[PDB]
């Protein structure tokens, strides 16, 4: 459970 | 794993309950190779193998280390 950041 | 944790954190120094003994910087595209963005997935990781889906992975131990952007020499 981890997020993409741009 | 107290680095650039995106496990319920905006790129924040949190020891992630989701994941293992590595700090991420799992980065690739880079214009998201279409209409502009930098796909950096910050995944608390077990190992970064030589034989990987070829992305620029700063697979660090702990203590901040490995941020989102292009880790580019000045």
């Amino acid at each position: 459970k981890h997020w993409v950041y741009y | 794993i107290v680095c650039h944790t995106t496990a319920t954190s905006p790129i924040s120094a949190v020891t992630c309950p989701p994941g293992e003994n590595l700090c991420y910087r799992k980065m690739w595209c880079d214009a998201f190779c279409s209409s502009r963005g930098k796909v950096v997935e910050l995944g608390c990781a077990a190992t970064c193998p030589s034989k990987k889906p070829y992305e620029e992975v700063t697979c660090c131990s702990t203590d901040k280390c490995n941020p989102h952007p292009k880790q580019r020499p000045g």
